[PDB]
């Protein structure tokens, strides 16, 4: 007998892992999904579920006098959901805070193809400010290990580009993202998200005004018991 | 810890950063420059049913989109780098498509007219007319996509290793 | 209609990749077995293809007055073969090289459970030797990777104690090291080792005296022509 | 590009390096506590048939032999931690042992007397008989290798995840 | 089955160390009993390693006689019945019980009952300091070696029994 | 009989030496010519003894690779009919033609006619220093061991050569 529950950043237990990326370009451990004791084993089935990931970055920028404007972020930006203006987005391209004043600071203009943003407010020669733009290249997927640190298989060995869950308006029905390949987990056992890519990607920014966690990846999944 | 086996007919997508594709830059007055070159990956044999959509998302190397009285061109080729004529699967103007929503609505979605299929070494080029008054192209800043494999929507393209009596009876071209 | 061969650090090929590996604990390819189109298949046979691996890193140390010792190297030592002395070795555990003389140093003693060692030469105040020793802790496997550049998996997923190359006296026959498992490869696949273990493995030291590479893979295998 | 399916047979070594064992220090002239502790992998057997080699390489703190007059046992247990009296396979000295060559050479090797089976949570313990006057243990100066995975020499030990008929008759302890 | 392979040593409660002078060979050095309630067996072609030493840990005189040597019921030889007499000289102890290419091994089987005794004499000359088993000790047999052998145990099986008891 | 078991080393008359630069492969180190009225014949199971080293006594990089192949009569190689390749770190030039578990054999026969040629192919580094075979040498084969192979030398036999010349 069998339920669908759904895998996520705290997701079942607090025992599921998050750890960054490296710089060389090399597909690297981002996530583990663990299995506990509570359960008999874990189902994964694309092309029938849903999954979901918003990745997003941390940048970091300092003032001067007449600055309103932001160089490229180092990252191929793409309009979400084949759209650009942020106060129609299904979530923000990207989040700016000024940590002099402690303040979140709303954008006015942005340049995709030149990387570039242009702000509301011109911070003080001699501040702090943090960017916490999407991420936009890049390639994932995900890999198995049993209770052994001994990899077994890939799943499907044909990794996603990252932009399109920035493509595609995540939370439409049919719309929403399946993979390929399929997984069953055990007792002890975990599965990882991977991935290639330049930039590294950020959790826990204390100072993120939007909440606590500033990237999320979720999976519907079915469960036996 | 199972993993499920799998038929040789994987399901997937096709696009620009993969390893069986090559793109290049054109100006803007070049109905013949192979923007675009898809090559047979050396072992495995791809698939390609008609009705399959495509999201030529082409700006130039300012990010804007392009004139509306372009065209494009999609067309298989010999193993010696020269299209075929036949097999086009594609050509009309600029003027439908909608780069904000195409790979999105079905309604506005776009895909083969016929179908299609490639050996070890067939190739595929891509193509596209453009008058006087535009300001080039722009490979780096663009980019395609062929074929969805996430959306239930749209098609998938499939790939396959050998099987005998398939081989065989795919080698009818 | 077969034959054997070797395929080893250079081989039969100038495109056989030998890099390095990261300090943080997490496996990376050390050798690239590509293969070549002057052959048709290449072909592994655990358990009966001979394979050997001579491992050996690089330390680094400045002198002073009374510096005859070298501290704990980081690096957990074994007689090779059972035996301490030496030359009485099938190869030496460990060389030296001054480079303000520029040249090597014969070594006088060794305490392996110290994991340090007693040289000849008193070196210099100002002065600059660098050592060659094997490479002790690890894990190895193999992997195997398509023309593409995608995981198709491992073999045999029960990684090798390093240290057993280093046991065994891989020069006598019936003792040398076999592995498990099999596998063939195709025209542009390529055949990799990875390892993980703390310390850094190198090649290519122009100022090693003893050869032109310090460190060794090698591998009887079959061919088809 | 295949490597080639297995048997379930997985043909290995056993060392206090792999996660499924732990080691412990000792005193003096305690027999009784464990030195060594396997633990069931949780869902995999594992089989030590008979003429098995073992390579206790034990040593001091201070990089020594310890004392040959000290004896070495291996001995199975419940899936609580307590042996059983028969199961044992192995008692003898290090006196017996040449750690030069005691994992090299066939003439030196010393194997086991009896067969001996592992199910998911079945237990092996180490116990070691010593004087006094010894110099303890350091576990992390010493290790054990159990069995060769390599040579044409001595023997492997079965490792397997569990087939139907297999673990029928394998539970028949 | 019930037979048992095991080796011998010193340690164990049914068998008596004894501290000797120089040059005396009557006296019972080692002295086994049976352990009433099981059954021994050796076979020919046993080892045995004879790790034998002086008060101050170094070895005794190479020329000393070893001797084992069956006995009866009351402690008393009996003439017939040896299995070993040769001398220390040819044993290396850094490796006689781990080479069996030096493994000097026995002659005769022999078989012990509950109350048989089995005994160890050694010859000495004047001029050598004893023999102290505190640091000195013996170990027979082998029980780890496809090589060699070992020594048969068992509790009480009639047929067998009955057949053991006809010697 | 007819059959002759010996041994083959550098210093004979259907041989022939030839003194390297660093790394030039291609060059024949080493040539082994038919001796023009004596048929030559090996199997496999066959050491190999290349004593190779330096002007300055000093052994090669172990991480050489060496080839022993067959040619045409022309003196091409047929790229099969490969006999051995190995490192020469492999080989433990103290005991390497002395100790049977320390040789080295090949892995498939091999037979010479009146007019083939066997070569030797040498792969060696940059940065090493050449191979003066004055002060190196080889030795293949030996008739001397019940273990171990030699190699077998005949006159022209009517219907064994005759089978031998369906090559």
């Amino acid at each position: 007998y069998t339920i669908s529950h759904t895998g996520g950043t705290l997701g079942s237990s607090k025992v599921t892992t998050a750890a960054n990326q490296t710089s060389p370009q090399r597909e690297t451990a981002i996530i583990g999904f663990e299995c506990p004791r509570k359960f008999a084993e874990i189902e994964y089935v694309g092309q029938r579920d849903s999954t979901r990931f918003i990745p997003r970055t941390t940048e970091s920028i300092t003032g001067t006098a007449g600055d309103d404007t932001v160089v490229s972020l180092t990252a191929n930006i793409q309009p979400v959901a084949g759209e650009t203006a942020i106060e129609d987005q299904d979530y923000p391209v990207a989040v700016a805070y000024n940590v002099t004043q402690g303040v979140q600071v709303d954008i006015d203009a942005v340049d995709y193809a030149a990387d570039e943003v242009t702000l509301a407010d011109n911070p003080a020669d001699g501040d702090t400010v943090k960017v916490w733009p999407i991420m936009g290249d890049g390639d994932v997927q995900f890999r198995l290990v049993n209770q052994f640190g001994q990899e077994e298989g890939r799943v499907y060995p044909w990794a996603t580009p990252l932009y399109r869950w920035h493509d595609f308006p995540q939370l439409k029905r049919g719309r929403e993202i399946n993979l390929h390949g399929s997984v069953t987990w055990e007792e002890n056992e975990t599965v990882e998200v991977l991935l290639d890519a330049p930039q590294a990607i950020t959790w826990e920014d204390s100072d993120y005004p939007e909440g606590q966690y500033v990237s999320t990846f979720e999976q519907d999944v079915e469960i036996t018991l | 810890g199972n993993i499920g086996n799998l038929s040789a007919e994987k399901q997937i997508s096709v696009y620009d950063g993969q390893p069986f594709v090559d793109e290049q830059d054109v100006p803007a007055d070049d109905p013949n420059t192979p923007a675009l070159t898809i090559e047979g990956p050396d072992g495995y044999v791809i698939a390609v049913d008609a009705g399959t959509p495509i999201a030529p998302e082409f700006r130039d190397s300012n990010g804007n989109k392009l004139d509306p009285s372009t065209r494009v061109i999609v067309q298989k080729c010999d193993r010696q780098g020269n299209p075929l004529g036949d097999g086009i699967v594609f050509n009309d103007t600029l003027g439908r498509f909608d780069y904000e929503q195409m790979r999105t609505d079905p309604d506005f979605m776009r895909k083969t007219a016929k179908s299609l299929m490639i050996d070890e070494r067939e190739i595929v080029k891509v193509f596209v007319d453009i008058p006087a008054g535009a300001n080039g192209y722009d490979a780096d800043k663009s980019r395609l996509t062929l074929g969805d494999d996430t959306s239930d929507f749209g098609k998938a393209v499939e790939i396959v290793d050998h099987d005998e009596l398939s081989d065989a009876e795919t080698r009818a071209v």
